[PDB]
């Protein structure tokens, strides 16, 4: 409910501080134990090149 | 304007055996956790330092188990509706016995030559297949083509998946779907089966996911730091898998397959595996699934104790000591805070000023002030305390979350901080005017005049009048008194031209000769006090801003 | 039922029936473009709303000799 | 049975959806207004959408 | 008689 209240105010940077990533990096490894891979890709809006984030 | 485009995506997909190996390289081959004598991680065990790292990389480094026999992934076989059964168009009953019962499937493949007229699932064993055929072709020559006429276990399923022609599935499903259309609870059910099968086939074609990856050849291993239940399940899988490779049987393959099912998703077969203390093992599927009132405080402020404030703002107090050269470095700045050197509290007041904190409209932002005592002091119209660190977070707290730009609730637009309880009775008693009628006079009747409101209030302070005693107030503004819209009770009209209009709450003096218009209001100092409080609040704020 | 038929498998998997959601999405290589709020909360990024919305020598040495 | 292709389904869906939205909002607001709870129809219409 | 694609006919029956 605290996350919802912060989102309702639109305080995006306060929410980021209060959440921080180890929570997501640990999630990827547990999904890997089930033979699933979760890759995070960034597509550049300038040259359309895809970057695989180090997760 | 042009949007600031941001294109980010994440995808999940089934993982190839090659990708599983690429994660680890790294093979765990021993069921040992830790040595009893040296208390060191066993070599090539679940905690091997050559596989996972020395005792931060142990939180992220994967390993893998090389299965002697392939095992189906329990997600895609048993969770109804089954994906493997739907893709192969075989009932899960006839396909589950190929995994957990003593059955065998004939003609698993169709892309290589065969010379036997066997087909389908054989619950028993072929009699001639046991002695005559292996003898006729010799055992060494028989093993080459043995797993092409009839196979068993999860490996037989993987051969069927790998040899599937996904484009043939789409055309066969479509023609069968239309044939049922030209022709009651089974026809509809069979149509839904065909649509799911052709939908499933299409997704494999346009993606890089291979359907044979639903049968696991390698088993990825969680990093040790995430498993400081799961360890016992891993040892159980390793133990039986090492036993099976020593024999090289079908009963042992079931033990390996069942153990992997327990590791991946327990509670899918019936009675789940339980340990000696009667506890059901948790698989990975289970894993993934004081305040004191302060009435003098402002609406935007709060009071923090020294003991709480110094911990919340310790980083800023240290920087303030170093900046003003009261402490040489970080180490000295800590000792002064430890020893309660009085210069610490002067710095604490400085760094707290202008730095809002979040208190958890359940969470709001207030400007903290140091208060005496040991308790947190909140204003009467309102435990976790958060201190924003970055300037972006401090800007949001001051400009978006403060208790004065959120005076209206979003539900219907009502005010939030309306006075209540003791605040409300004080206003009610203050504005409850004079007694009237039979409550004011014992008998049927068949008051001071004040030039301005300050004289009336001054007479009240000198105990000359009571809070609810009626009085007449000379009024030198416009007629702005909320009252019943009524004609005068009485008009007293002098023959020289002046007339007095007596209303229920005010008297108006007018004339037919002059333009005079004098207003006297019958009120109490309580009503005057309430009007003055709001008016002086508005005037005071305007002058200060 | 509407919350389990969204455009983000991350939101569905963190709401209810995580194993069923992830098994189906993984088999088809489902892509989440992270347009919503809870999607980015899980990833620990900046939500696309509020303050996060919309990405937040000549003439020298050439003088008169005189 | 009355209208043809992309008109029977199109108009039929509009009538059902418009009727459903009117009744859903009324039913929700009937509960809160009987309890004295005032909520703007904006918030309920967002959920019902 | 079939009337598929005849918008004017369906407009008349809609009225």
């Amino acid at each position: 409910m605290e996350v919802w209240a912060l989102e309702g105010f639109g305080v995006a940077h306060i929410l980021q501080e209060m959440l921080t990533p180890e929570s997501f990096r640990l999630l990827v490894r547990e999904l890997r134990s089930l033979a699933l891979e979760l890759n995070h890709f960034l597509v550049s809006e300038k040259n359309f090149q895809i970057n695989r984030k180090e997760v | 304007m042009i949007d600031r485009y941001k294109h980010q995506q994440l995808r999940i997909g089934l993982v190839s055996p090659q990708q599983i190996s690429a994660w680890a390289t790294g093979e765990v081959t021993k069921p040992y956790t830790f040595h009893y004598k040296t208390n060191k991680p066993e070599k090539d065990g679940l905690f091997c330092e050559r596989i996972f790292g020395p005792i931060r990389i142990r939180r992220y480094q994967m390993g893998y188990i090389k299965l002697t026999c392939p095992v189906t992934h329990v997600w895609y076989l048993k969770r109804l509706p089954s994906y493997i059964a739907n893709l192969l168009d075989k009932p899960l009953k006839e396909l589950e016995g190929l995994v957990y019962c003593d059955f065998s499937f004939a003609r698993p493949i169709t892309k290589k030559p065969t010379f036997l007229r066997l087909r389908g699932s054989f619950e028993y064993e072929i009699q001639s297949w046991k002695y005559s055929i292996p003898l006729f072709f010799t055992t060494q020559g028989f093993e080459i083509f043995r797993n092409r006429e009839i196979s068993t276990g999860a490996g037989a399923i993987r051969e069927q998946l790998a040899d599937l022609d996904l484009r043939i599935i789409i055309e066969n499903s479509l023609v069968e779907w239309k044939q049922l259309g030209e022709e009651d609870r089974k026809i509809v059910r069979r149509k839904d089966f065909l649509v799911r099968r052709m939908e499933l086939a299409k997704h494999f074609i346009r993606t890089n996911i291979e359907p044979e990856w639903m049968v696991l050849c390698l088993l990825p291993v969680l990093p040790p730091e995430l498993r400081p239940d799961i360890n016992e399940l891993y040892r159980r899988v390793i133990y039986r898998n090492n036993t099976l490779t020593d024999l090289l049987v079908m009963c042992q393959e079931k033990l390996v397959q069942e153990a992997v099912d327990t590791l991946l998703d327990n509670g899918i077969r019936g009675q789940p595996m339980r340990d000696g203390h009667n506890k059901v093992y948790k698989s990975f599927s289970d894993v993934i699934e004081v305040i004191v009132v302060g009435p003098s405080l402002s609406l935007h402020r709060c009071g923090l104790p020294r003991e709480i404030a110094i911990e919340l703002f310790q980083t800023f107090v240290i920087r303030g000591l170093i900046r003003q050269h009261l402490a040489s470095n970080i180490g000295v700045a800590k000792s002064q805070i430890r020893e309660k050197k009085p210069i610490v509290w002067e710095i604490l007041q400085e760094v707290m000023q202008g730095h809002p904190v979040l208190l958890n409209l359940g969470i709001q932002s207030f400007q903290p002030i140091l208060v005496e005592g040991r308790t947190i002091c909140l204003h009467p119209l309102v435990m976790a305390v958060h201190v924003p660190l970055s300037l972006e977070a401090q800007a949001e707290a001051r400009l978006l979350m403060f208790s004065h730009m959120n005076l209206l609730s979003p539900a219907i637009g009502d005010p939030i901080s309306v006075p209540t309880q003791d605040m409300l009775i004080g206003l009610y008693v203050l504005t409850s005017g004079t007694r009237r009628g039979i409550c004011a006079n014992r008998y049927n009747p068949c008051e001071p005049f004040f030039c301005n409101s300050y004289d009336a209030i001054g007479a009240y302070r000198q105990k000359r009048i009571n809070l609810d005693s009626p009085l007449w107030l000379r009024w030198q503004l416009d007629q702005r008194v909320i009252a019943s819209k009524e004609v005068p009770i009485e008009v007293h009209y002098e023959s020289f031209g002046n007339y007095h209009e007596i209303y229920a709450h005010y008297l108006i003096v007018r004339s037919v000769k002059k333009e005079t218009l004098y207003i006297y209001i019958r009120t109490t100092v309580g009503h005057i006090s309430f009007y003055r409080e709001i008016e002086e609040a508005i005037q005071g704020f305007s002058q200060a801003c | 039922r509407a919350s389990l038929n969204t455009q983000s498998f991350i939101s569905e998997a963190s709401f209810q029936e995580t194993a069923r959601v992830l098994a189906k999405a993984a088999l088809r290589g489902r892509i989440d473009w992270l347009k919503g709020l809870k999607e980015n909360v899980v990833l620990g990024g900046v939500i696309p709303a509020g303050t996060g919305f919309n990405k937040g020598d000549i003439l020298f040495y050439h003088r008169e000799f005189c | 049975r009355i209208l043809g292709i992309p008109w029977g389904f199109l108009i039929g869906a509009e009538l059902t959806i418009v009727q459903s939205r009117i009744s859903l909002v009324n039913k929700i607001q009937k509960v809160y207004r009987s309890q004295g709870v005032q909520i703007h129809n904006r918030h309920i219409e967002i959920i019902v959408r | 008689k079939l009337h598929e694609g005849d918008t004017e006919f369906w407009k008349r029956r809609f009225l």
